[PDB]
């Protein structure tokens, strides 16, 4: 009648774990391009056959803004592109003298290729398959997987780019919705496409060739800030939605900044970020029938760079036609709160943290390992 | 089975079940079992990676089992100790627990005292060996 | 609070500290909860304040745990609590003019 | 061995032995073994496929192993019960078993009985539990 | 762990610590387990040599765990017989043994005597064997 300590082995318990995470790749390995030339030596190929197993009635508990996955990847990615896209003058700052480098800047192919990461053996990942998972509660619909779906390491501030859609509504993900210092990831369900080029027919000037224009389709971003309006709204109940321009600092934050080869492209976003909502619809984008919004865009020599304090010079523009054609998959915003803010709250464009860029992918999954020795009481007593 | 769990060693069951119906399905699928009623690279690549997440389970398992003997539970997936509950640990009853808990709340329930509780499974194994060499004289 | 005073046109570093030194996200507010200053990666970020065209950072030293802001040009307008959020912690100075 | 029989968990003898001639030929062998006393694409793909076998042979015998203590036998290759033999069930006699015939004919000789006899070594082991528990108390 | 030695099968301890020495760093990394607390082709051709020398070694592995059964010791580690020492296979007492040779040293002192010693566990266990079977009646 006693309750006795039993000792039970192959209990099915997992816990949180830190793990180096291999990857995998659907690389070519002979196109000359950077990712496939570092995905070569870098990614196995994918699996042939991977499986997905769901476990009925498991409650877990994930937190996208402490996943460690996101260190990994943020690793990763910079060595691929310290190994790749190298300027021809790179000035870090020593602590404080400067250390630096001149090396040569041959003009390379660069393009993603969606990288999948995977455990290693002892170690699995969980997935998240809820569809309104904001990312840090408690997740009802819980699978296993060895490995991610693949993610193109898009580099880019303001505007997320291809990546992955949200399933059914736009969801707002933030640690903190509230304290106006953490960058809320707009997920959309719908892309917006976005055209940018330089079309081979440019001069130069002195006393131009850095010129270029990016087409996004009017309606189909007023739609989508229709939607976002609408969910921040629910947020910000008694309150006006502004989306502003940016509020100033280093160029890579204040406009939108991609790269396609070794062009920069860094555009002025005003035009999509100009505007006062009440309730779910507006003005602000006059009914003109363009229904083409157009950014202006330059190419940069001389930027800052993401992954670490300090500037880097790269070679002149190529003389050809530059073409890239992205989805806009989502945005990175963030608050202008305070004191004085009497019935508005202001939206302006952030991001320039590549680990928000990363979150915003792996998000759904957590690193368990499994410990599978337990202990219960029993109504059992070992003879002696 | 082995299965279980969606995992090797979530041998005891699903998780989600209760400890409770883990345990009888066990029982079953076990009566079962003993009644006994396209080519490229990445294949080769992946049948490694896979062979090598068998061959750990395998010697996880292995050392497990041996390593357990010093509680004296060697060799057992279940084993009985004779270290009473202590009742602080845990005020639920044995129903409480095996009915209404899965195998992760309970990890939960009781994590402030697993270190505890395995400091004193070895004292009583010591204790036991003591005892018996001390009778065969 | 720690309380630094300056005066009308001089220079004025506050600062906020860590234990790490290396890759550390901070933000400074004023006292009414507006951004001045913030690092989102690498880069130095401007909140919607009156001090954008004055208020600065000294970005190589972000890798050895100092986060300072700099408000050049000072007025007495800027006299206000400035408070630093690093990490976790939080620090207040004041500041005088 | 592991080899006998030609095959992974043909453990207890040659195929076409008599019951009794294995049992005494792996008696032997046991006293040996613990006295002690080129390259092409196809070898990875066959290395593969030979790893896979092994590896699962392995596992499957480590799961019978635990699984066989529904009946009071785990972590054996050769148990012994309490359960009678019932006579119906074979009318041979043990010499005439063991010395005449080999394993396959004696399962055909008796695959009639399996299902049950199965069924009543669960219901001895379940019983020699209880009575345990009881006297210990 | 089964790292020691730096080998599998070297299980026991570290070559060149003393007998003593193994066992009680044994016991000691044994809670510590329990507590819890670039791309080649030649990775592929590695990969699969240095999985068949870990399923190798589990085959040996378990091989033996079940060989031993015939000096009553299977599925052990540690076992404890009913033999005596006998003396004349070595002058050196339990403190002179543990505390100052290690393995190899061991081995080399007693090993014309292990054939014979061999042969003195499997009498002793068929004796065994025998008694209890008797007194089963
Ligand atoms: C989101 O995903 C989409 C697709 O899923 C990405 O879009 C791709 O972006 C790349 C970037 O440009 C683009 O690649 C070009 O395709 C052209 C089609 O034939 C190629 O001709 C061109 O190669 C030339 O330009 C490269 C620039 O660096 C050179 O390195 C390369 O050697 C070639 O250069 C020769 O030709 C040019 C012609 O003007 C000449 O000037 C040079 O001197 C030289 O002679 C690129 O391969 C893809 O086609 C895009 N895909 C689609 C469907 O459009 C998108 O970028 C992703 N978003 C982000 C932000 O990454
Ligand atoms: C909004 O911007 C988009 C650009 O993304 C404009 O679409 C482009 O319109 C031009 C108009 O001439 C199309 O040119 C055509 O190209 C085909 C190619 O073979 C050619 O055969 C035709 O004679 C003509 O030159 C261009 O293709 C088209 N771009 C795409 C991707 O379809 C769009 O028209 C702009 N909207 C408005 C209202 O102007
Ligand atoms: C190919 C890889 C295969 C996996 C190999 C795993 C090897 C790991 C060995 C771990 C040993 C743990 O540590 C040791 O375990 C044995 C297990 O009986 C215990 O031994 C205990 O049981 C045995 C048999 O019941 C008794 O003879 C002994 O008197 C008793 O103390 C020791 O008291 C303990 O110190
Ligand atoms: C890496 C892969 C390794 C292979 C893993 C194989 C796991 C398969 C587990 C099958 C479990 C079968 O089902 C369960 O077995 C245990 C085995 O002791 C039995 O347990 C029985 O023996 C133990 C120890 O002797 C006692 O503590 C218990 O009181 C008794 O009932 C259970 O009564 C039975 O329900
Ligand atoms: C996938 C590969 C896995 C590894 C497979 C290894 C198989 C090797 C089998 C070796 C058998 C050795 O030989 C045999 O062992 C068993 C082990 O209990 C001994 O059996 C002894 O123990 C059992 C259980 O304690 C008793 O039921 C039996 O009465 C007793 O004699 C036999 O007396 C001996 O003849
Ligand atoms: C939990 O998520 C899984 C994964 O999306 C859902 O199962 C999928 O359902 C679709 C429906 O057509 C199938 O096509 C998929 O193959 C299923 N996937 C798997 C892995 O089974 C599942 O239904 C979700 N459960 C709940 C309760 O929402
Ligand atoms: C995600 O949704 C969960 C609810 O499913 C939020 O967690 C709740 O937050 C409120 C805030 O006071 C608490 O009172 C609740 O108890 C929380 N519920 C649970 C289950 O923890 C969570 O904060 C949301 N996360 C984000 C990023 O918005
Ligand atoms: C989210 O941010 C808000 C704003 O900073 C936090 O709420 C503040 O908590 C401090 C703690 O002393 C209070 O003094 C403030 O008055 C609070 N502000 C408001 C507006 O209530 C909030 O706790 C944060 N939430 C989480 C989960 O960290
Ligand atoms: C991006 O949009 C602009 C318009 O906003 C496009 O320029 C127009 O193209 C049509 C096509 O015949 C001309 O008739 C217009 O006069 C152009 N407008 C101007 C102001 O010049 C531009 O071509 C689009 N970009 C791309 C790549 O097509
Ligand atoms: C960017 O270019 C793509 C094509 O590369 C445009 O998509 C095409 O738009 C025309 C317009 O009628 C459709 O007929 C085509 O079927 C579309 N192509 C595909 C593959 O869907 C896209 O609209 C351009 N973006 C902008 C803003 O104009
Ligand atoms: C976008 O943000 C800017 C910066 O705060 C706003 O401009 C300020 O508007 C107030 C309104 O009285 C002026 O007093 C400030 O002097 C303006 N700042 C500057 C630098 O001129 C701007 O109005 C915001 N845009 C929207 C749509 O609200
Ligand atoms: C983005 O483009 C807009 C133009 O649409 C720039 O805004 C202009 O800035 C000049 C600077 O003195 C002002 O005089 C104009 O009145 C502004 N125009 C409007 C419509 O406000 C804007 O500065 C550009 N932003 C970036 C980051 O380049
Ligand atoms: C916000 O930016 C948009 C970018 O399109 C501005 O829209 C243009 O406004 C001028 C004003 O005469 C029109 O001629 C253009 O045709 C409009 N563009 C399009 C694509 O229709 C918009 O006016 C700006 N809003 C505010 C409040 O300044
Ligand atoms: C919409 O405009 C009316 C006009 O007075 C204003 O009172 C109301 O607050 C506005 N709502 C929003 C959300 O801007
Ligand atoms: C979005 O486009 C529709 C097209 O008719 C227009 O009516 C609506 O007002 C637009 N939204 C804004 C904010 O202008
Ligand atoms: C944008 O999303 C659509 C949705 O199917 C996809 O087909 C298209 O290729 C995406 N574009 C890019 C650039 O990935
Ligand atoms: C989940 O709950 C349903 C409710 O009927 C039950 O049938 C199912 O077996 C449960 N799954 C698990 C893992 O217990
Ligand atoms: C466990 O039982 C002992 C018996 O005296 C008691 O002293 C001890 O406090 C109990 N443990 C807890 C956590 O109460
Ligand atoms: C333990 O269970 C008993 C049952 O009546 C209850 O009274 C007691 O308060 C419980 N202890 C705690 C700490 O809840
Ligand atoms: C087959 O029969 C011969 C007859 O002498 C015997 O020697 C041999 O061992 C037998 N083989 C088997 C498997 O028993
Ligand atoms: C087995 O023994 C029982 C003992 O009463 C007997 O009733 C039963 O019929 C026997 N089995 C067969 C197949 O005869
Ligand atoms: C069983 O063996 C005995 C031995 O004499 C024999 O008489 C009897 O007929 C046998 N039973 C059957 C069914 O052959
Ligand atoms: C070797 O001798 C040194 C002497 O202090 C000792 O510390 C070390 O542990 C010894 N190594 C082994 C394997 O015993
Ligand atoms: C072992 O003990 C027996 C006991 O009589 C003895 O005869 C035998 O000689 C001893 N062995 C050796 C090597 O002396
Ligand atoms: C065995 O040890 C004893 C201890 O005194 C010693 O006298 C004897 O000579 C030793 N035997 C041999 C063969 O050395």
């Amino acid at each position: 009648a006693k309750k006795w300590v039993t000792v039970y082995y192959g209990v099915p318990v997992w816990k949180e774990a830190t793990t180096t995470l291999f990857c995998a790749s659907d690389a070519k390995a002979y196109d000359t391009e950077v990712h496939n030339v570092w995905a070569t030596h870098a990614c196995v190929p994918t699996d042939p056959n991977p499986q997905e197993i769901v476990l009925g009635n498991v409650t877990e508990n994930f937190n996208m803004w402490k996943n460690n996955m996101v260190e990994q990847m943020h690793e990763d990615i910079i060595s691929l592109w310290d190994q790749s896209l190298k300027p021809c003058v790179k000035l870090t700052p020593l602590c404080c003298n400067t250390s630096v480098i001149t090396q040569a800047c041959p003009k390379v192919s660069f393009e993603p290729i969606p990288i999948h990461y995977c455990a290693p053996a002892g170690f699995a990942i969980l997935k998240c398959n809820s569809k309104t998972f904001n990312g840090s509660g408690p997740c009802t619909n819980v699978s296993t997987v060895q490995c991610t779906h693949g993610i193109r390491p898009v580099v880019s501030t303001q505007l997320l780019l291809n990546g992955s859609l949200a399933e059914e509504e736009i969801v707002i993900r933030s640690e903190n919705i509230t304290d106006n210092a953490k960058t809320i990831i707009v997920q959309l369900n719908e892309a917006v496409e976005i055209n940018c080029t330089r079309p081979n027919n440019n001069t130069r000037k002195s006393i131009n060739i850095r010129q270029a224009h990016c087409n996004i389709s009017k309606a189909r971003w007023n739609e989508t800030l229709g939607q976002i309006v609408a969910k921040l709204e629910e947020q910000f109940p008694n309150k006006t939605i502004i989306f502003n321009h940016s509020s100033g600092g280093d160029p890579e934050i204040v406009t939108h900044s991609f790269n396609c080869g070794g062009e920069f492209f860094y555009c002025n976003t005003t035009p999509l970020f100009n505007s006062t909502w009440n309730n779910t619809r507006t003005d602000d984008y006059p009914t003109g029938g363009e229904q083409n919004i157009t950014l202006q865009c330059r190419i940069k020599q001389i930027i800052n760079m993401w992954q670490g304090v300090g500037k880097a010079m790269y070679a002149p523009p190529i003389r050809g036609q530059i073409r890239c054609s992205s989805n806009i998959t989502g945005l990175l915003l963030t608050r202008d709160g305070g004191r004085d803010q009497n019935g508005t709250e202001t939206f302006r464009p952030g991001g320039g943290n590549m680990r928000d860029n990363w979150r915003s992918e792996l998000y759904k999954y957590k690193v368990v390992k499994i410990e599978p020795l337990g202990i219960a009481p029993t109504a059992c007593k070992r003879r002696v | 089975a082995v299965g279980l769990g969606a995992f090797i060693l979530g041998f005891l069951g699903a998780a989600g079940s209760t400890m409770g119906a883990a345990s009888m399905a066990l029982t079953v699928q076990a009566r079962l079992l003993l009644s006994g009623i396209q080519h490229m690279l990445q294949l080769t690549v992946w049948g490694i990676k896979q062979l090598q997440a068998r061959v750990l389970a395998v010697e996880r398992y292995l050392r497990d089992q041996q390593l357990l003997g010093i509680w004296g539970c060697s060799g057992k997936i279940i084993c009985c100790t004779n270290v009473p509950w202590n009742d602080s640990w845990s005020n639920k009853t044995i129903n409480e627990i095996w009915d209404n808990m899965t195998w992760m709340q309970w990890e939960k329930e009781i994590d402030n005292y697993t270190q505890h509780i395995y400091t004193l499974l070895e004292v009583s194994q010591i204790q036991q060996e003591k005892n018996e060499q001390e009778l065969l004289e | 609070k720690k309380v630094v005073l300056g005066k009308k046109g001089d220079t004025v570093e506050l600062t906020c500290t860590a234990s790490q030194k290396k890759s550390i996200q901070f933000h400074w507010k004023n006292s009414n909860q507006i951004k001045i200053l913030g690092n989102q990666g690498s880069f130095l970020t401007k909140g919607p304040s009156k001090l954008n065209d004055r208020a600065d950072s000294r970005r190589s030293l972000w890798d050895q745990g100092n986060f300072p802001l700099i408000i050049k040009n000072l007025k007495i307008e800027d006299s206000d609590t400035y408070i630093c959020e690093v990490e976790d912690q939080k620090e207040e100075v004041q500041l005088l003019v």
